[PDB]
RNA sequence: UCUGGUGGAGGUCCGUAGCGGUCCUGACGUGCAAAUCGGUCGUCCGACCUGGGUAUAGGGGCGAAAGACUAAUCGAACCA
RNA sequence: CCGAUGCCGACGCUCAUCAGACCCCAGAAAAGGUGUUGGUUGAUAUAGACAGCAGGACCUGCCGAAUCAACUAGCCCUGA
RNA sequence: UCUGGCAUGUUGGAACAAUGUAGGUAAGGGAAGUCGGCAAGCCGGAUCCGUAACUUCGGGAUAAGGAUUGGCUCUAAGGG
RNA sequence: GAUGAACGAGAUUCCCACUGUCCCUACCUACUAUCCAGCGAAACCACAGCCAAGGGAACGGGCUUGGCGGAAUCAGCGGG
RNA sequence: UCGAUGUCGGCUCUUCCUAUCAUUGUGAAGCAGAAUUUACCAAGCGUUGGAUUGUUCACCCACUAAUAGGGAACGUGAGCUGGGUUUAGACCGUCGUGAGACAGGUUAGUUUUACCCUACUGAUGAUGUGUUGUUGCCAUGGUAAUCCUGCCCAGUACGAGAGGAACCGCAGGUUCAGACAUUUGGUGUAUGUGCUUGGCUGAGGAGCCAAUGGGGCGAAGCUACCAUCUGUGGGAUUAUGACUGAACGCCUCUAAGUCAGAAUCCCGCCCAGGCGGAACGAUACGGCAGCGCCGAGGAGCCUCGGUUGGCCCCGGAUAGC
C-alpha cells in the first residue's frame, strides 16, 4: 500500500557512486568555453587550504536591512603561491571526443616537479626527462620541437599548459609538486601556443589569472570520515528506543515483490573523500605575501585601509594544523571543501554573473587575527603585550642579563 | 527584511506574557508561516506570530485561542555583525491578526527583530535590547 | 565598528566573539566567552576572582 | 479532664542476610545456563526461611486450587 | 534471428504525436469524424447550376459547368 | 585498608570502522514521542519548623510545603 | 447488594516537578565486532544461484523471447 | 500452498501509477476585478504538526501553496513494536441441568537463527596495452532543486460602489541537496588545571584507590538549520494560440510548407569512469650481463589458422541527371 504520510527521500542520487574518490588532487571535468575574441588567459590555478577566519565589512545592497551596516563574514584563506609553467598539451575535436595530439615539456624541469614521476624518489636515479631536455640544446631536435609547435597550431583546437605548484616556498612535509593542466582561453590557436612558449619555464602569479570580487568555483576532495552507518551517511530517522537488534538503520530496505535491493536504499558504507564541485565562492581579498623590501620584511599582509595594524593574515600562534602563510593568498567567502593542507582547485566561473550579490564591490575593515588555538583575545603580540604588562619570565631573563 | 533566526520555541513551549492584559502563561499551539516536514515540530523564534492559549490568567481569556508575538526567547541567535543574543526569559504578547497588541505596556525588553516587524509592540516597549 | 569590553573580565571583545544577555529588568551584558559568563551566573563578584581586571586594579597589580 | 515523662505492643512501616521473582516485554537466545545474567523490584517476628529423619505411590498421592506438583516426564509418572 | 519468395508476383485499401500485423489466444463497447475510399436514394442546373462581387428584402445582374443533401460500410482516428 | 588469599576467571598482540552490549553527557523547548512517561530522569540522609481531605479515630504521615548542613576557634550544660 | 478508612511489583484518567520519549540528533568511555599468532565448531545443502515480460499447478534461478554476462575476494546488509 | 508462504495496525524506507489538491503552460464560463467552477499537456516537485481510538476508517483543533487518491504478496515481524486479534490464569453479563459456549465486554500473558547464495552498500583486486609512471579523453550509468512571503507596481487597471489584481524589479524565507567549523552551542578520560568526600602512604610536600569517586572551567578533534557557506545553462517540442494556403473559385492553424510555446522530455552543470582509447617520460650490474634500433643478414624449428588477383575515393538528385 501507500507510504501513509509524503516525506521527500533523505539525500541525493546526484552524487550517486558515494565512494572514495579515485584522485585526490582536485579535477577539472569541464573548462569555460573558449571565447576567441577575448584576450589570452588562463583558467584555473592550484592553492592550498591554510585555514578560516572572519572579517568585518559594510554592505551596500540599498533595500536590505544591512545596507550600509557592518557585517561579520565568515572567510577561508587559500594559500596560493606561483606556478611553474613547465608544459603544453594540444588537443583535437573527433567524433569520438577530445584525443591528446602532442604534448610538449620545458628544457629545465625542477627536481619538485620531477618528484611526481616517481613513488619512491629516494631509491630514484631521477632520470626522468634527461634524454627529452637533450632535444632542446640539439640542432635536429630543436628542428622537431619546431616542427611539433606548427603542427599543433594546424591541427589543434585546444591548447593546454602544464603547470605545478612550487612546494619549497610552503610550510608541508610534502615536496613533491602537484602537476595539472589548465586550459588557455582566449585569442587564435596560434596566439594561444604564441602566449604559451614565451612563458614556457616561468612563472604565474594568482593575480594573473584571478581579480578582485570575483565569483570562482572551488573544486577539491571532502573530508574523510570512513566507514559510516546510514544514519550518518544519508541522516536517516533514529528508530525507537526499543528497538531490537539496532536503532540506526533503515527498517524497511524494499518491498516484497522486485526482490531486489534497490541501488536507491540507504546502506552503511564510506562517507567523506568525495569529490566535489561548489560554483559560487567570491573573492574576497588576494594577498600579496611576505616580501623583503629595504632589508626589511613586509608583513602587511590583511592591514585594510581603516585599521592599519600592521599584522599579518597569520593568528597568533599560527594557523592549527598547517604552517605559517608566507605567500599570496585568496580570500574566499564562506568554507571550502577538504581538511588543512588540502590542495584546492580554483577555476573560473562557468556561468554569467549578472546578479547583484555576484557584481558587489567588497572592502574590508576589520580581519580577525585572534589565535584560532583557544578563545584567542588578542589581534597582535603587541597589543598582548601592552595589555598585560611585564611577566615573570620577562624579568628572569633580565636578571640573568643583568 | 527579516533574517533567518535560531527558533527555540517548538509547539507546547509555556513562555511568559508580557502584556498587562491578565495573562501570564502563553501556550504555543502552532507558527504561521510553517509548512513543516514529517515528524518536525512548529517552531518559532523573537518575532514570530503563533497561535497560543492561556494557561494560567484570568477566566475571560482562558479556554481560547489567541494570537501572539514572540519578543524574548533564551535560544541564543545570531544577528549579523556577529553577535549571539539570549534573554533570560521567553515572552510573548497577546495581539490580534493585524498585528495591533491587546495589552497597552510591555513589561521588559523587546528584540529588535520583533519591534522592526511590528511596529505597534515596538511603540509599547520601554527598551529594545 | 565598535569594541566591547567584558562585564566580567573587563577584557576588550572584538566583534565576532562572545555572547550578549539582556535581563528581563532591561540591562544588556557582554561575555568574552562561556568561562566569563558562567562566572557571572554563578553570581560571583569579579573583584574575587585573580584574573579580572576588576580584581587586579583593586589589588593595584599594575 | 489536660500536660510532660517512662514503657515497649504489633500476622506494624523503611531496610540488610535470607526467602521470592514485578518491569525493562533489557542481556542471552546453535547461551555461562534443556530457564541463566544485570539494573530495578516484593517480603524481611512471622500464615517466616532452612538441613536431616519420617509418612502418603499412579485412576493413586498431595494440592491456601494453577489441572499445579509427583526425579528436565503430568488433563493419570516411570520400567518391562 | 531461422530452413524456405534475392518472383523485375497481380489488383486495390490504409499514415496512426497510444498504427496494424493470423483458430483456441491472451484485451475493448455504445456513440462519433467536412480523414480517405466505395456504394444507395433524392434533388438542382441552359429559360441557365453551386461559389464569390452587391442591391432590394425570398428575388435579381455580373463568373459561367457540374453541384447539393441524406444515408450506408471498408481502413484510419476520437471514445481509451 | 590490615591478617590471610589471588592473578582477572578455558588464550594473547595490534587497531579504535559500521552495527551492537554496558555506562555517561547535552543548548532551546519540556511527553509535542508512544497503545501507554516504557526507559531514563526528579526526590532521597539527618536537624529545626509545618502538615489537608477522609477515616473503622488506630491512621493517612517521611502527607504536602519551607529552612539548615563545610572548615576552624571558642563558650555553656550534662559525671565518678 | 451498596459502601468504605488502611493496604496493593493489580487496571485507568488528569495535574505539578523532572527529564534525549520526542523536535534532532551529536560527542565520550569500556567490551566486542575488525586484523594477526595459536585453537577451532554447528544449522543447512536435488542441482544451483543476475533480471523483465510471457505462458505454465493461474507469483520462475532453470523453460520461450528480450535485457545481457569477465578470475579470486574483504567488511556490512537484511529485498529475495 | 495444511511433512507451516509468520497474521491487524502503527513506525521506518524506497520506488512506481494518475483517475491532478497545489505549483509550470493553456483552453471555457451564467470569467467586470477578486474569488471560483469546467476542461487539456502534465506525476518534475510538494502534499504537515496534534487531542480521542489498538485500530484501517472517522472526527475535531491549527498552520499551509495544497494539506489529492492509490499500488508494490491488502509493500515492509531473521527491520522493530505487541496496543488489538488469536492458547493455557481470571472476572462480569446472557445461554446451558452440567461439563462448558458467546461472531459480547475486561485484565495478565517467552516475538528464535544469518557466518551460506544472490541483491544492494562500500573495499581490494582481475584480462589486456612489452614493464612502469605522469598527465588526460570519453562510451555508458546516475542526476536536483522546490515552493512561499513582504516591498514596489498600486488602493492602480476593473468596478456604480463595496472591493480589488498582474508582468519587469528589489529584499528575504520554506522544503530539499552538497559541504564546513572562523564564530555560538554540545561533547570532553588531552584524565589538561583548580576544588572537594571517604580511605591509604608516620606527618608536611607529593601522590594514589573508590570498575571515569564527585564536581567547576576546559585545548585539539568531531559535531548542530543549535553556527556558517553554496545550489546554474540550452535544444527539439506538448497542450494551446497563430502564418501562408489549397482541398471546397469563398472559408479554413493542415493537406504540402512555416511561427511562438512549458514545473514535462533530452542534453548541459554535477557524480562515477569499459575485457575502451590517447600524448608523454624512464626503461635494468658494471665486468656479469641483460635490453633497444638498423623492414638486419640469413639458415632452420614449433605453433595458430584462415584465404587462393586488384579497383587509390566527387558531391549528390530522383517530377530529373
Amino acid at each position: 500500500s501507500h507510504r501513509k504520510f509524503s516525506a521527500p527521500r533523505h539525500g541525493s542520487l546526484g552524487f550517486l557512486p558515494r565512494k572514495r574518490s579515485s584522485r585526490h588532487r582536485g579535477k577539472v571535468k569541464s573548462f569555460p568555453k573558449d571565447d576567441a575574441s577575448k584576450p589570452v588567459h588562463l583558467t584555473a590555478f592550484l592553492g592550498y587550504k591554510a585555514g578560516m577566519t572572519h572579517i568585518v565589512r559594510e554592505v551596500d545592497r540599498p533595500g536590505s536591512k544591512v545596507n550600509k551596516k557592518e557585517v561579520v563574514e565568515a572567510v577561508t584563506i587559500v594559500e596560493t603561491p606561483p606556478m611553474v609553467v613547465v608544459g603544453i598539451v594540444g588537443y583535437v575535436e573527433t567524433p569520438r571526443g577530445l584525443r591528446t595530439f602532442k604534448t610538449v615539456f620545458a628544457e629545465h624541469i625542477s627536481d619538485e616537479c620531477k618528484r611526481r614521476f616517481y613513488k619512491n624518489w629516494h631509491k630514484s636515479k631521477k632520470k626522468a626527462f634527461t634524454k627529452y631536455c637533450k632535444k632542446w640544446q640539439d640542432d635536429t631536435g630543436k628542428k622537431q620541437l619546431e616542427k611539433d609547435f606548427n603542427s599543433m597550431k594546424k591541427y589543434c583546437q585546444v591548447i593546454r599548459i602544464i603547470a605545478h605548484t612550487q612546494m619549497r616556498l610552503l610550510p608541508l612535509r610534502q615536496k613533491k609538486a602537484h602537476l595539472m593542466e589548465i586550459q588557455v582561453n582566449g585569442g587564435t590557436v596560434a596566439e594561444k601556443l604564441d602566449w604559451a612558449r614565451e612563458r614556457l619555464e616561468q612563472q604565474v602569479p594568482v593575480n594573473q589569472v584571478f581579480g578582485q570580487d570575483e565569483m570562482i568555483d572551488v573544486i577539491g576532495v571532502t573530508k574523510g570520515k570512513g566507514y559510516k552507518g546510514v544514519t550518518s551517511r544519508w541522516h536517516t530517522k533514529k528508530l525507537p528506543r526499543k528497538t531490537h537488534r539496532g536503532l540506526r538503520k533503515v527498517a524497511c530496505i524494499g518491498a516484497w515483490h522486485p526482490a531486489r535491493v534497490a541501488f536507491s536504499v540507504a546502506r552503511a558504507g564510506q562517507k567523506g573523500y568525495h569529490h566535489r564541485t561548489e560554483i559560487n565562492k567570491k573573492i574576497y581579498k588576494i594577498g600579496q605575501g611576505y616580501l623583503i623590501k629595504d632589508g626589511k620584511l613586509i608583513k602587511n599582509n590583511a592591514s585594510t585601509d581603516y585599521d592599519l595594524s600592521d599584522k599579518s593574515i597569520n593568528p597568533l600562534g599560527g594557523f592549527v594544523h598547517y604552517g605559517e602563510v608566507t605567500n599570496d593568498f585568496i580570500m574566499l567567502k564562506g568554507c571550502v571543501v577538504g581538511t588543512k593542507k588540502r590542495v584546492l582547485t580554483l577555476r573560473k566561473s562557468l556561468l554569467v554573473q549578472t546578479k547583484r550579490r555576484a557584481l558587489e564591490k567588497i572592502d574590508l575593515k576589520f580581519i580577525d587575527t585572534t589565535s584560532k588555538f583557544g578563545h584567542g583575545r588578542f589581534q597582535t603580540m603587541e597589543e598582548k603585550k601592552a595589555f598585560m604588562g611585564p611577566l615573570k619570565k620577562d624579568r628572569i631573563a633580565k636578571e640573568e642579563g643583568a | 527584511a527579516k533574517f533567518r533566526i535560531s527558533l527555540g520555541l517548538p509547539v507546547g513551549a509555556v513562555i511568559n506574557c508580557a502584556d498587562n492584559t491578565g495573562a501570564k502563561n502563553l501556550y504555543i499551539i502552532s507558527v504561521k508561516g510553517i509548512k513543516g516536514r514529517l515528524n518536525r515540530l512548529p517552531a518559532a523564534g523573537v518575532g514570530d506570530m503563533v497561535m497560543a492559549t492561556v494557561k494560567k490568567g484570568k477566566p475571560e481569556l482562558r479556554k481560547k485561542v489567541h494570537p501572539a508575538v514572540v519578543i524574548r526567547q533564551r535560544k541564543s541567535y545570531r544577528r549579523k555583525d556577529g553577535v549571539f543574543l539570549y534573554f533570560e526569559d521567553n515572552a510573548g504578547v497577546i495581539v490580534n491578526n493585524k498585528g495591533e497588541m491587546k495589552g497597552s505596556a510591555i513589561t521588559g525588553p523587546v528584540a529588535k527583530e520583533c519591534a522592526d516587524l511590528w511596529p505597534r509592540i515596538a511603540s509599547n516597549a520601554g527598551s529594545i535590547a | 565598528m565598535k569594541v566591547e569590553l567584558c562585564s566580567f573580565s573587563g577584557y576588550k571583545i572584538y566583534p565576532g566573539h562572545g555572547r550578549r544577555y539582556a535581563r528581563t529588568d532591561g540591562k544588556v551584558f557582554q561575555f568574552l566567552n562561556a568561562k566569563c559568563e558562567s562566572a557571572f551566573l554563578s553570581k560571583r563578584n569579579p573583584r574575587q576572582i585573580n584574573w579580572t581586571v576588576l580584581y587586579r586594579r583593586k589589588h593595584k597589580k599594575g
